[PDB]
């Protein structure tokens, strides 16, 4: 019974040495992706708002020549 | 020939073995190369207790070397006597054992534990009738502590009808500033009250305090601790390595110092007291030799022997003397100071006397005794224990190889067992 558990023992501290190394390679990969999918969403939001400034000043320009 | 098959392991473990074999090399009249040069019968009759016998008339001893790390045993095969061991039995890893228990017991001292094992079957094999195992550790380290209990736990299975005998040194913080001692000492005790014989507990904290305040060095080094060490170990196997009637083999040594199986934690003592190389000119008489034998101050157990009842005693004269005037010095003793012998057991003091004294002195006598005083050493540890492992401190660096808090209340109740168990026959 005495070596039964010597066995569980070594197994134990392999088995949470390789938990903590899975968590850390999960934990940072949900963070990497969350951040770059994140960041894309702030870059889109830049372009798009100055997408609309360039619809905005096309409809400047196209109501001048709606004064003819 | 009954032969003991020898072990040692860890840095204390292979310090105070080494100089074990030493003493009792020169005792035997071997000298570095394994080569008889004495001028005495007496020393050879019972030469393969502790020596296998080579062609070429050399004497091995049954020693096997161990340790997670090579520092020590480095020292040890560069030493004087280093060349005398058989070169297959130093069995050592790369890793060490950082002080502690978890490492040595299940996960670094596991690696290596099968080739220690293999160096003791191939001794085992070799003995026409063994005796048993006698193995030099301390219990405040890692290997010595962890993986000797380990290897202990292993020998027991492989050999369960042997005798299993310890020279476990003690932890004091005198001596060591490690912090998680005392959880090794009581990891390490728990497997001595299941699977040994006999233990002779050495403690530090006696061997510095000895040194300091009897021998007058105020800076000890470990030579100085284990100088009264391998005194005492020269002492206790005299009746083991001699003829002949009085405790001359392990099994009989045990029936009796043991009268409960548990309870097989003794008490050693020594006189007279020496420091190396400063020297004792004037033999002891008889009647000092026992004063001092029995005296607190020449324990190397930190235990007020006046504090407990002594249970079971043997005591061994060694040297040229009087038998009578031994005879009527200890009846002396045990008269004068009568209540501190369990009246339950008749008796109970056992005396041998031996002819041939140690090196450089004329008289010795060596003391080892079964007293119920011997609970305020594994109280100390207890204490130490308690006060880290009530808040968990320290822990993670056990948990970490895979042990559970479990395992520590389990030692912890054992121990705290072993005190009562020691109180109940104090008071009987
Ligand atoms: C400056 C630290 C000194 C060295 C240390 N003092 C302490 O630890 C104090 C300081 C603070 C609080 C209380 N503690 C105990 C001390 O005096 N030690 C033990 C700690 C050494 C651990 C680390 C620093 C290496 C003494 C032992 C120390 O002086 C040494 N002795 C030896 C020694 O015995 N070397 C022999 C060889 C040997 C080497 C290693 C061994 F394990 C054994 C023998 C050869 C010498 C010439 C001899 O025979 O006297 C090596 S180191 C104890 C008896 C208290
Ligand atoms: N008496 C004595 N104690 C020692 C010696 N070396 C280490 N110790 C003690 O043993 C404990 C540490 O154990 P150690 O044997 O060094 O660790 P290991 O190498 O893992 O077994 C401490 O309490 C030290 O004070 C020695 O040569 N003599
Ligand atoms: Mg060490």
């Amino acid at each position: 019974e005495k070596r039964e558990h010597e066995r569980e023992v070594i197994q134990k501290a392999i088995e949470e040495n390789n938990n903590f190394i899975k968590m850390a390679k999960e934990k940072l990969a949900q963070k990497m992706e969350s951040n770059k999918e994140n960041r894309e969403a702030h870059l889109a939001a830049m372009l798009e708002r100055l997408q609309e400034k360039d619809k905005h000043a096309e409809e400047v320009r196209k109501n001048k020549e709606l004064k003819e | 020939m009954r032969e003991i098959v020898h072990i040692q392991a860890g840095q204390c473990g292979n310090q105070i073995g080494a100089k074990f074999w030493e003493v009792i090399s020169d005792e035997h009249g071997i000298d570095p190369t394994g080569s008889y040069h004495g001028d005495s019968d007496l020393q050879l009759e019972r030469i393969n207790v502790y020596y296998n016998e080579a062609t070429g008339n050399k004497y091995v001893p049954r020693a096997i070397l161990v340790d997670l790390e090579p520092g020590t045993m480095d020292s040890v095969r560069s030493g004087p006597f280093g060349q005398i061991f058989r070169p297959d039995n130093f069995v050592f890893g790369q890793s060490g054992a950082g002080n502690n228990w978890a490492k040595g017991h299940y996960t670094e001292g596991a690696e290596l534990v099968d080739s220690v094992l293999d160096v003791v079957r191939k001794e085992s094999e070799s003995c026409d009738c063994l005796q048993g195992f006698q193995l030099t550790h301390s219990l405040g380290g890692g290997t010595g502590s962890g993986m000797g209990t380990l290897l202990i736990s292993k020998i027991r299975e492989e050999y369960p009808d042997r005798i299993m005998n310890t020279f476990s040194v003690m932890p004091s913080p005198k001596v060591s500033d490690t912090v998680v001692e005392p959880y090794n000492a009581t990891l390490s005790v728990h497997q001595l009250v299941e699977n040994t014989d006999e233990t002779y507990c050495i403690d530090n904290e006696a061997l510095y305090d000895i040194c300091f305040r009897t021998l007058k060095l105020t800076t000890p080094t470990y030579g100085d601790l284990n100088h009264l060490v391998s005194a005492t170990m020269s002492g206790v196997t005299t009746c083991l390595r001699f003829p002949g009637q009085l405790n001359a083999d392990l099994r009989k040594l045990a029936v009796n110092m043991v009268p409960f199986p548990r309870l097989h934690f003794f008490m050693p003592g020594f006189a007279p007291l020496t420091s190396r190389g400063s020297q004792q000119y004037r033999a002891l008489t008889v009647p000092e030799l026992t004063q001092q034998m029995f005296d607190s101050k020449n324990m190397m157990a930190a235990c007020d022997p006046r504090h407990g009842r002594y249970l079971t005693v043997a005591a061994i004269f060694r040297g040229r003397m009087s038998m009578k005037e031994v005879d009527e010095q200890m009846l002396n003793v045990q008269n004068k100071n009568s209540s501190y012998f369990v009246e339950w057991i008749p008796n109970n003091v056992k005396t041998a006397v031996c002819d041939i004294p140690p090196r450089g002195l004329k008289m010795s006598a060596t003391f080892i005794g079964n007293s119920t005083a011997i609970q305020e050493l594994f109280k100390r540890i207890s204490e130490q224990f308690t006060a880290m492992f009530r808040r968990k401190a320290f822990l993670h660096w056990y948990t970490g190889e895979g042990m559970d808090e479990m395992e520590f209340t389990e030692a912890e109740s054992n121990m705290n067992d072993l005190v009562s168990e020691y109180q109940q026959y104090q008071d009987a």
